[PDB]
């Protein structure tokens, strides 16, 4: 549960990686869904399957009734858990 | 009976019918190609040495890496604004179709329209809108006459030395005599003085004939 | 509109495999352009198709031209077969005066099609006026159809029948 | 079997004498269908009006036709 | 093209009350007439006098 | 019927379009 730069047995990338239940072919190491985006990899130490997940992100939109009503404002974390603040 | 048989018939077709909607499926396939190409661009050189700047950074120097990134970033700045141009020519076609659909409902759903084939082909009755995940469809109800059957007409008839013309109707003969039906059904009643009007004689018309017009006005006498 | 066909690459450089490396090493922009130009082409096949495939029924007029003594030699399909176009459409055709690995496709619907689509259309009109758009083309002398038209405006038939010879 | 056309040269599909409703649009009105062979789009069905200056036909029945007019919205 | 399809639907395939949508004047009628890359409607309309 | 690119969900959920159509 951390977006991190990873280099696994010479295979380097950046993002948040978690566990995957997927089973790669015994020769098969790392996986990209359509769009060539990596989704899981076979562990360098253990060759177990670990989910590659997108480096979390979101939009930033600020919500106002306009100044002259108030200097007050509502704020939105965007398709994002507000646990990540 | 025919109204609900037709509803059942749209039922059975639409549960069975393919290629009927294919157009909204095209539009989703069509946005989907757009962004899939956009992705397969971002993993594309655009004339650069690699598709990935990260390997550059981890193995090359600021100046050459940044010129390669300059050409890389120029490529993506087209690919984006091209995509945006794509999308807002889609959105123009959508906005046209949306005005057209709003007018369609205004005239077929919220009113009765004389427009021909603007609410589907046939004599207009009615239209039931019916929403979609990304759209809405109108179930257009329209009238089709049937059993045409040929008779002879006459604009008016020479009587009292007069051509008595239809106030609102037509005169047909089956073979021998002369009934007043309306223009677009066979709805006959009998040709009478109270359902046709006089304006002038009968000495100019082409296609007039001699015959009587009944007038329920002597029997008032007895 | 003219439906094009484009040999994109060879325009883009013209017979260099080295290029083709540089282009696939640039991306597939020519590909997006081809999809755009196929979309154009289908859009205007469809445009023409809704423009003229409006009737599912080929109407023919009779060998008997009796529409009230009118003469129509210059506007109707010409029985001599000069493409069965009117002399007016003969002018409209005359009135338009017109390579490199780039070419333009020929129109999907050749003037012969558009001509007897228009002929079926025009038969349907003169016999029906408005009914074939609401269904089938239904016979009518065309004196009573303008009768119904004046009824639509709220006026008699006799006005036309009073001068229908003038009016013709 | 072999034919050279406007749109180029088509082989293995018979250019025919007939004309039926378009199935596989080729161009210049020229389509293909059932083994499957190339033929000319048929414009529809050819009907003559019972034109009389002195006669009319009016239908004695009707249906209630219902149709779906499909439109893009969003 | 949408506009022309509507034009024929309303002027050729029907009688329209729309003002000047089938040419200016009291509407009568319209005869379509094709072009190499187009079609033209010969609009028939009534003028009182 | 992803990568830092996402698509917003339709403003009017089918439940809305449904009872707009019902009204
Ligand atoms: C890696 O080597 C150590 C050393 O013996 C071993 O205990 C460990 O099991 C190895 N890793 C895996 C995943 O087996
Ligand atoms: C907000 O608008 C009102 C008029 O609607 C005005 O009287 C007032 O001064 C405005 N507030 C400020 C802080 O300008
Ligand atoms: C994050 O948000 C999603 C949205 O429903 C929720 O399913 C998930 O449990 C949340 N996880 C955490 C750790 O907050
Ligand atoms: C037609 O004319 C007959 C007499 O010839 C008349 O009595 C009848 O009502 C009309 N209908 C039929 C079907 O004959
Ligand atoms: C109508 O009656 C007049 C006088 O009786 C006669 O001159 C004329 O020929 C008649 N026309 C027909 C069609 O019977
Ligand atoms: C006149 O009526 C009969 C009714 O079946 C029909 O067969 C005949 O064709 C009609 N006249 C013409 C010219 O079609
Ligand atoms: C009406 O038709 C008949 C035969 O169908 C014909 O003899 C007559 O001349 C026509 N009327 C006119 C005014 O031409
Ligand atoms: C119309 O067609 C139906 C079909 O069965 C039939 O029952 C009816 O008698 C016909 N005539 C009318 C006037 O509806």
């Amino acid at each position: 549960n951390k977006c991190v730069n990873f280099n696994f047995n010479g295979l380097t990338g950046t993002g948040v990686l978690t566990e995957s239940n997927k089973k790669f072919l015994p020769f098969q190491q790392f996986g990209r869904d359509i769009a060539d985006t990596t989704d899981a990899v076979r562990d360098p130490q253990t060759l177990e399957i670990l989910d590659i997940t997108p480096c979390s992100f979101g939009g930033v939109s600020v919500i106002t009734p306009g100044t002259n009503t108030s200097n007050q404002v509502a704020v939105l974390y965007q398709d994002v858990n507000c646990t990540e603040v | 009976n025919q109204f609900n048989s037709a509803i059942g018939k749209i039922q059975d077709s639409l549960s069975s019918t393919p290629s009927a909607l294919g157009k909204l499926q095209d539009v989703v396939n069509q946005n989907a190609q757009a962004l899939n190409t956009l992705v397969k661009q971002l993993s594309s050189n655009f004339g650069a040495i690699s598709s990935v700047l990260n390997d550059i950074l981890s193995r090359l120097d600021p100046p050459e890496a940044e010129v390669q990134i300059d050409r890389l970033i120029t490529g993506r700045l087209q690919s984006l604004q091209t995509y945006v141009t794509q999308q807002l020519i889609r959105a123009a076609e959508i906005r046209a179709s949306a005005n057209l659909a709003a007018t369609k409902m205004s005239e077929c759903v919220l009113g009765q329209s004389k427009r021909v084939d603007f609410c589907g082909k046939g004599y207009h009755l009615m239209s039931f809108p019916q929403s979609a995940p990304h759209g809405v469809v109108f179930l257009h109800v329209t009238y089709v006459p049937a059993q045409e059957k040929n008779f002879t007409t006459a604009p008016a008839i020479c009587h009292d030395g007069k051509a008595h013309f239809p106030r609102e109707g037509v005169f047909v003969s089956n073979g021998t005599h002369w009934f007043v039906t309306q223009r677009n059904f066979y709805e006959p009643q009998i040709i009478t003085t109270d359902n046709t009007f006089v304006s002038g004689n009968c000495d100019v018309v082409i296609g007039i004939v001699n015959n009587t017009v009944y007038d329920p006005l002597q029997p008032e006498l007895d | 509109m003219t439906k094009t066909s484009v040999d994109c690459t060879m325009y883009i450089c013209g017979d260099s495999t080295e290029c083709s490396n540089l282009l696939l090493q640039y991306g597939s922009f020519c590909t997006q352009l081809n999809r755009a130009l196929t979309g154009i082409a289908v859009e205007q096949d469809k445009n023409t198709q809704e423009v003229f495939a409006q009737v599912k029924q080929i109407y023919k007029t009779p060998p008997i031209k009796d529409f009230g003594g009118f003469n129509f030699s210059q506007i109707l399909p010409d029985p001599s077969k000069p493409s069965k176009r009117s002399f007016i459409e003969d002018l409209l055709f005359n009135k338009v005066t017109l390579f490199n690995g780039l070419t333009v496709l020929p129109p999907l619907l050749t003037d012969e099609m558009i001509a007897q689509y228009t002929s079926a259309l025009l038969a349907g009109t003169i016999t029906s006026g408005w009914t074939f758009g609401a269904g089938a083309a239904l016979q009518i002398p065309f004196a009573m159809q303008m009768a119904y038209r004046f009824n639509g405006i709220g006026v008699t038939q006799n006005v036309l029948y009073e001068n229908q010879k003038l009016i013709a | 079997n072999v034919f050279q056309t406007r749109a180029g040269c088509l082989i293995g599909a018979e250019h025919v004498n007939n004309s039926y409703e378009c199935d596989i649009p080729i161009g210049a009105g020229i389509c293909a269908s059932y083994s499957i062979i190339a033929y000319t789009m048929s414009l529809g069905a050819e009907n003559s009006v019972a034109y009389s200056n002195n006669s009319i036909a009016i239908p004695t029945n009707f249906t209630i036709s219902v149709t779906t007019e499909i439109l893009p919205v969003s």
